[PDB]
RNA sequence: AUAGGUUUGGUCCUAGCCUUUCUAUUAGCUCUUAGUAAGAUUACACAUGCAAGCAUCCCCGUUCCAGUGAGUUCACCCUCUAAAUCACCAGAUCAAAAGGGACAAGCAUCAAGCACGCAGCAAUGCAGCUCAAAACGCUUAGCCUAGCCACACCCCCACGGGAAACAGCAGUGAUUAACCUUUAGCAAUAAACGAAAGUUUAACUAAGCUAUACUAACCCAGGGUUGGUCAAUUUCGUGCCAGCCACCGCGGUACAC
RNA sequence: CCCCACUAUGCUUAGCCCUAAACCUCAACAGUUAAUCAACAAAACUGCUCGCCAGAACACUACGAGCCACAGCUUAAAACUCAAA
RNA sequence: GAGGAGACAAGUCGUAACAUGGUAAGUGUACUGGAAAGUGCACUUGGACGAACC
């Protein structure tokens, strides 16, 4: 399907079946379904923790840098995936909601020391 | 039916859904389909009758089941 | 396994809740009916039976019946004494007791339920309220005038007068038969009408009697089954819930019920589905006997062997009374001997390929009553010989099916 | 195919038909639970509700997602090179238009098409080009499925006209053997927008209905068949009638009704 | 069917017609007689090529097409039917 | 409307075919006839001529 515009984007396309989310990181054209036609599979993530509490991610390193090289955009997640993976700096958003967790925490402990 | 068959196979013709006329032969002892009551008619030829190439299905629309 | 849902028993005296009173207004042509109603509403034949929730000035709600007056609607007019509960007759003292006059207190009589005369047209010159309580003194309505329980109320319909005292006096008989219902649980009604709408499917406009109706719930009535979608008033506006003695329009139902039919709340879709299935295995065996004792006499018939002027028509109605009061009209056919009349194919809605091909095949005619034939159906019917005819008055409908018996001959068929 | 039944008075050969297997739709009879998957027959007509916003005004998007299969050798490869991304450029990626090649099925009782070619800068000249190795023509079909092509009410297009558009989600009438909710939230991924917190999204997610299927369970089993092919019948009733059969066949006082 | 008479016709010329059990029902070319070969018939095969065939009947048919053919010839289907032929 | 085919299905007139089917059968073609079919010309054996001489 001849596109107007559009660029590509390393983003996470959602595969799996109903309450068993996964995910494909694909770097596909933005413009394309989410879970249709892709440029090419960087990668897999696995969002539910395994039998040793880990949720396998899976970058193709090498490729990704390709690509980001040849101009793909990254969405959020992907973004935060690899912020956490250390491939690039942690997220401004990552880490705000870092400090809004500990702010609620601190809140909430501080109700429970009170009450 | 054709020989050497002998019998007096209860038949119906039909303008089914297409606008053909057709004859349908009725299965079961005995019915009750009169005339411009609604059927469901399928395939099967009844093997002694010649051009009869159809069955109404009992239980369905207007045919009710055999009376046991 | 008997999987039937009956009737919940008789509402507990600590349950029951005080709800609405249902009037119908009764009475035979063109005696003010439609004029009555009308000015209590405050807003030339009548031939639907409509439910309307009216506010008194009193703040009361009273759900009001009104229905047709012709002879044709005999059915209606039965439908509408067993669904109510009060009767308010209206009868033309000038026009005076008339035979449909008669037949709505026959029809009082056997509903066991409260009469209101209510004399129409008592401005209008030779208006005799006296001589018409007189005469219903024969047929057993005996007016409080005449040492009775009947509350007899002189009025003028198109000049709307008396008409406070009118609703006074059916405040009061309510009030006096303490109409309470059981406004929780399962819901429990009778349908007053049904028709198919182009845009919304298959609806019903039914008077709630028990519990209180809902989107969401399980209906079952006759043979059909529905999952409430659209509950609306006789305005559309949607309604979120259909208290007793309210009539309200309920769309989704899967099949079209027959009118008067009872409508009861069930668990769920599956225990519908099998109370309708149920119920159509019944049907299945009544009908089963009758084709087995036809059957038994055919085939002992062949055992011991062994030892034209026709009119075919297919009936199209906008509602399911209607399509119901031209099937008795038919069936009052006494003349077959000179030409038989054949009823085809009956149903509800506009004229349908369907109804073109069966006309096609038995040389048939279509009535449609207050029903349409789109420009591809006129096309299709004019390609094919057949012969549409929408009427939308009864008795034209009826003049014209007269016309075409005697074409096939006039014909000796008196409609009464 | 590991084949079987069937031509005949009988054998052999050829041969069609049917059986056995696996799916899918519909129908009859019947049905307990849970998880998942899939789900109008129709390019016929649509009530109603929603489905595209974002954002310090401009811009950007609403050309995407979603849908249907009417039409149908526009999809794939190469050449060239637009638009778009790479904060600007860089060449890199992506991919249009254009040009070259490849590209469904049947009908030859569709065998001729009738300008379908070339040269020249131009003027103009030559009379050529396709075709029995299937041209031209008719009918049918969405395809080669991480998805792709095509259509977007019809007039191929859409200035113009007919007319007032659900082939977006839910739903409806008609039609057919064929028939899912007129649910909830953007919490996840995707998209649009913004510098951003964030907002929007009938995409999607999580639910609703359906034995259509797979898995698992069930302490309440129905359906079909019982002459042979083909697993499997006791006694009655009927008596070439009623009836039964996928093929061979049965029923004239029955392991076939 | 047997007997008699006689005509078109069989003959010559110039055109048409283009069908046969036109059959040796056995295609052309090259080659072998070795391990045979359903039956019968005129033994069985190999290589290569062209034409033709794909249940019976409808059917040397209808339509379409071509033809000096006008009750014709060539090509030639389908629908209904059967479990055989 | 009428024809053609098929099937169903008992009749009517013959006995054309299967035996040398009582005139051997049939192909093409022509004329003729209720009807199969008859005859004319050529062709085929998918008939025979009894297989030493007599
Ligand atoms: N003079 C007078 N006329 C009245 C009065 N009330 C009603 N009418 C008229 O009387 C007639 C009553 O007929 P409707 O009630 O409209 O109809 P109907 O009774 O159903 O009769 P059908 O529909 O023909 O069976 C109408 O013309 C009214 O307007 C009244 O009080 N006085
Ligand atoms: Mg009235
Ligand atoms: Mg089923
Ligand atoms: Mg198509
Ligand atoms: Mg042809
Ligand atoms: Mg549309
Ligand atoms: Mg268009
Ligand atoms: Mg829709
Ligand atoms: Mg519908
Ligand atoms: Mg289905
Ligand atoms: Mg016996
Ligand atoms: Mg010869
Ligand atoms: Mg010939
Ligand atoms: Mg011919
Ligand atoms: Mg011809
Ligand atoms: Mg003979
Ligand atoms: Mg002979
Ligand atoms: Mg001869
Ligand atoms: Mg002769």
């Amino acid at each position: 399907k001849a596109y107007r515009g559009g660029h590509l984007t390393i983003r996470l396309a959602l595969g799996g079946c109903t309450n068993r989310p996964f995910y494909r990181i694909v770097a596909a054209h933005n413009k394309c379904p989410r879970d249709g036609r892709f440029v090419e599979q960087l990668g897999s993530y696995d969002p539910l923790p395994n039998s040793h509490g880990e949720k396998l991610v899976a970058l193709n390193l090498d490729r990704i840098r390709h690509w980001i090289g040849c101009g793909a955009h990254l969405s959020k997640p992907m973004e935060k995936l690899l912020g956490l993976a250390g491939f690039f700096p942690l997220h401004p958003m990552m880490i705000t909601n870092a400090e809004r967790l500990r702010r609620k925490r601190a809140r909430e402990v501080l109700l429970a020391s009170q009450k | 039916p054709k020989k050497p068959n002998s019998a007096n196979r209860k038949c119906c013709r039909v303008r089914l859904s297409t606008g053909r006329e057709a004859v349908c032969f009725i299965p079961g002892e005995g019915h009750t389909l009169q005339e411009h009551q609604i059927v469901l008619v399928e395939g099967g030829r009844t093997q002694d009758l010649p051009g009869v190439k159809l069955t109404v299905v009992r239980g369905k629309y207007d045919c009710g089941h055999v009376q046991k | 396994k008997n999987k039937d849902a009956v009737r919940r028993p008789q509402a507990d005296p600590a349950l029951l809740t005080p709800r609405s009173p249902v009037v119908t207004i009764m009475g035979h042509v063109d005696h003010g009916k439609t004029t009555l109603l009308d000015k209590f509403r405050k807003t030339g034949i009548t031939q639907h039976i409509g439910a309307f929730l009216v506010s008194l000035p009193s703040g009361e709600k009273i759900t009001f019946l009104d229905t047709p007056g012709h002879a044709a609607f005999s059915a209606m007019r039965a439908r509408g004494a067993q669904v109510t509960d009060i009767v308010v007759l209206v009868v033309a003292a000038d026009d005076g007791v008339m035979k449909q006059t008669v037949e709505s207190i026959q029809h009082a009589k056997d509903a066991q339920v409260p009469i209101i005369l209510a004399v129409n047209k008592c401005d209008k010159a030779e208006a005799d309220p006296e001589k018409v309580k007189k005469e219903l003194l024969a047929y057993d309505v005996v007016c409080e005038d005449y040492g009775g329980d009947v509350q007899a109320v002189p009025v003028s319909a198109l000049t709307g007068d008396n008409l406070m005292a009118l609703a006074e006096a059916t405040v009061a008989l309510a009030e006096m038969l303490e109409l309470k219902a059981d406004p929780n649980g399962p819901v429990e009604g009778t349908v007053i009408e049904s028709f198919t709408d182009k845009g919304r499917g298959l609806v019903t406009t039914a008077i709630i009697q028990r519990g209180t109706l809902r989107k969401g719930s399980v209906l079952v009535a006759g043979k059909c089954w529905a999952k409430v979608r659209l509950m609306f008033d006789e305005n559309g506006k949607t309604i979120d819930e259909a208290y007793p003695s309210m009539p309200v329009g309920i769309t989704g139902w899967r099949d079209l019920p027959s009118a008067g039919e009872e409508i009861l709340e069930v668990e769920s879709e599956p225990r519908a589905r099998e109370v309708v299935d149920w119920r159509k295995y019944e049907q299945e065996q009544e009908k089963g006997q009758e084709d087995l004792k036809i059957i038994e006499e055919k085939r002992k018939e062949h055992k011991e062997a062994h030892q034209s002027n026709v009119l075919s028509v297919i009936i199209k109605g906008d509602v399911d009374g209607s399509v119901e009061a031209i099937l008795n009209i038919i069936d009052t056919y006494d003349a077959s001997h000179e030409c038989e009349l054949e009823l085809v194919h009956f149903g509800v809605g506009d004229v349908s390929a369907n109804d073109v091909n069966l006309a096609e095949t038995f040389d048939g005619v279509i009535y449609g009553f207050n029903v349409n034939a789109g420009n591809v159906i006129q096309q299709s019917a004019a390609k094919k010989g057949v012969k549409i005819k929408l009427h939308k008055i009864i008795y034209r409908l009826v003049e014209d099916l007269q016309e075409e018996l005697s074409s096939r001959l006039k014909t000796s068929w008196d409609p009464g």
